[PDB]
């Protein structure tokens, strides 16, 4: 079983990295001078997908990708997109999260090759130019990221609790695959910053049940949990699929990237 | 270049630097470990400062820091702050300072006065409490031994145990096999909770007699004939019934090749401890035997050991392992 697995309520994630929505949106206003709210969430989706691609190319397990994704989000929850190029930050996050478990120091040549290949083959609609960063930049960016997070590296995710929930239902074969993929999709939103992972797990499981037309009302009713907060999460999930439908990543994103604020150079 | 200027300079101005906040020059005591005091004399507390070896953050260092950041228990050393030096990409760790450790405390009593029995009990209890906390979070130590058992000096934590890892190399490396469980010496590939418990059993015996129970005269391989020989001289050679899965150890055939059980027919833990003036009917002895069980699945756990009637028998263990008495042990020397 995983280290610290039962320690959430005393963890740095819960105590320092569950943010208030209003504080979050307040800090966001800085970048909203350049981007609309809509373009900001489209950017979020976009960089979620970049990190997933990098993770897949490096054959990392989904938990590692999730952890990398959380690192990335925590950074731009406090700082402007101009502070550090998200194209550098994204592989930096993957690299750090890989090192958090055994089998992890992705080689230099391999990190760079992965980022180079993924942008060229999967993201040429956004990036006409080749990946311009080298490993010394990754390592510089790593120190800034570690500083921002005050070395809080252990991240909890909804996968573990989800698994326990469906096992209790006795519906692991029917519900897990869909519920799992919906959890993946929650990373396209602010959800992991705002709610404990087990609540997100329940919301995902609920949407999976609805989609598959399974009655689980009694099981849910037997839960001792603020169900109003679960409904909040369900609404964000349903909204995300409508955003997904209307958003054409490949036609829009080059233009959205050009609007992102630019780093000021030195004197 | 390529990073935002206002972002960079604002962070540099605000960033805490270890050399500005702490005095530690010429105060080395052990990477590299320093005794340190604050310059802005808000507190008069001693601190321990460690600069992690190498530059950047390795996999080993990353995961280690990641866990320490989360772990919180009175009997486990606590990470207070991390400092990141951007110029040299060095990492510093800050801890509350521990004046003593069991290595030096045991050395003191082995040199010509035995460890008081109340202290021994109290030490064991806090070690068990500490390891139970780690174990319950699925964290294993993997190198328990007296040097990694710190004890706090004068202050609001007087006489409290802190489990630690002082950065000894693990397994061409320098090390001791004295606290290493037989399954490891027979080629087990995975560390377990039971392995930590064996080492605690060894430490207990050492607190009781003042000598390492499996003492034996730089290496690469795990199998060690002489260390196994010493364990059998003390414990006796294990019968099949006592350890059935011994056959499943990768070095079992080697064991059969090099060892005959007849050699150890007169040997046992009872006889070994009697020689050292510990009575085999004492509650201490029976607890020791359970910790030093050859078959790892037959070794008791930390929680079960904590519930042993030994800790209910007079004298009860104390929070301050020194029991209010003066501390005769000397402080650390600078280097
Ligand atoms: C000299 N005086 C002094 N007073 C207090 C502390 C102290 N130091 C020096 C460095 C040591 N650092 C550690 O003990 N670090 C540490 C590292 C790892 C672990 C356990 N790991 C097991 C594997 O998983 C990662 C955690 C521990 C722990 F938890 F065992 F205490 C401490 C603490 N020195
Ligand atoms: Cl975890
Ligand atoms: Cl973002």
């Amino acid at each position: 079983d995983k280290a610290m697995a039962g320690n959430f309520w005393q963890s740095s994630h819960y105590l320092q990295w569950i943010l208030d929505k209003q504080d979050l949106l307040k800090e966001r206003q800085k970048d909203l001078k350049f981007l609309s709210e809509e373009e900001y969430w489209k950017l979020q989706i976009f960089f979620t997908n970049v990190i997933q691609a990098l993770g897949e190319h490096l054959k990392l397990r989904q938990q590692v990708i999730a952890t990398a994704t959380v690192y990335f989000k925590r950074f731009y929850a406090r700082y402007s997109l101009k502070s550090i190029d998200p194209v550098l930050m994204a592989p930096t996050c993957v690299f750090l999260a890989s090192k958090v478990e055994e089998f992890g120091v992705v080689s230099n040549t391999r990190l760079i090759a992965a980022a180079t290949s993924v942008l060229k083959t999967r993201f040429s609609y956004a990036f006409p130019k080749e990946f311009p960063y080298r490993m010394n930049h990754i390592l510089e960016c790593e120190f800034y990221l570690l500083e921002l997070m005050d070395c809080c590296l252990i991240v909890y995710h909804p996968y573990r609790p989800l698994l326990q929930y469906v096992q209790d239902m006795g519906q692991e074969d029917m519900l897990l695959p869909l519920a799992w993929r919906i959890v993946n999709d929650t990373y396209r939103t602010d959800l992991c910053l705002l709610y404990p992972p087990f609540m997100i797990a329940l919301a995902c499981l609920h949407v999976a049940c609805v989609v598959q037309q399974k009655d689980a009302r009694q099981w849910f009713a037997e839960l001792s949990v603020d169900m109003e907060k679960i409904l909040e999460i369900i609404r964000v999930i349903l909204k995300l699929y409508e955003q997904w439908k209307n958003f054409d990543e490949r036609k829009e994103m080059a233009t959205i990237l050009s609007k992102m604020p630019k780093p000021k150079p030195p004197p | 270049d390529k990073m935002d200027y206002d972002f960079k300079v604002k962070l540099s101005s605000e960033r805490e630097r270890v050399e500005d906040l702490f005095e530690y020059e010429g105060c080395k005591v052990g990477g590299h470990v320093y005794k340190a005091k604050r310059k802005d004399g808000k507190d008069d507390k001693d601190y321990a400062l460690k600069q992690i070896e190498g530059t950047g953050i390795s996999m080993s260092a990353c995961r280690e820091i990641a866990l320490l950041r989360e772990l919180k228990h009175p009997n486990v050393i606590s990470l207070q702050k991390v400092f990141l030096s951007h110029a040299d990409r060095k990492v510093w760790l800050l801890f509350d300072y521990a004046e003593h450790d069991l290595w030096h405390i045991i050395k003191f009593h082995r040199a010509s006065v035995q460890l008081p029995r109340g202290m021994v009990k109290s030490l064991l209890y806090q070690i068990l409490d500490g390891i139970h906390y780690l174990h319950a979070n699925w964290v294993l130590h993997r190198d328990l031994k007296p040097a990694n058992i710190l004890v706090m000096g004068e202050g609001p934590e007087r006489g409290r145990v802190k489990i630690a890892d002082m950065g000894f190399a693990r397994l061409p490396v320098v090390v001791t096999f004295w606290y290493r469980a037989p399954e490891l010496l027979l080629g087990a590939r995975h560390y377990t909770k039971a392995i930590d418990i064996w080492a605690i059993g060894c430490i207990f015996a050492e607190l009781l007699t003042s000598e390492p129970i499996f003492h034996c005269r730089k290496t690469s391989n795990p199998y060690h004939h002489d260390q196994l020989d010493r364990i059998f001289n003390v414990m006796g050679f294990p019968a099949d019934k006592d350890w059935e899965d011994i056959k499943k150890m990768p070095e079992h055939s080697t064991l059969m090749k090099d060892f005959r059980r007849n050699t150890y027919t007169n040997c046992s833990l009872i006889k070994y401890m009697e020689k050292h003036k510990v009575k085999p009917d004492s509650k201490a002895f029976h607890l020791l035997q359970k910790l030093l069980t050859m078959d790892p699945i037959k070794r008791i756990t930390s929680e079960q050991a904590m519930q042993d009637p030994y800790f209910l028998e007079d004298p009860l263990p104390t929070s301050d392992v020194f029991a209010g008495c003066q501390i005769p042990y000397p402080k650390r020397e600078f280097l």
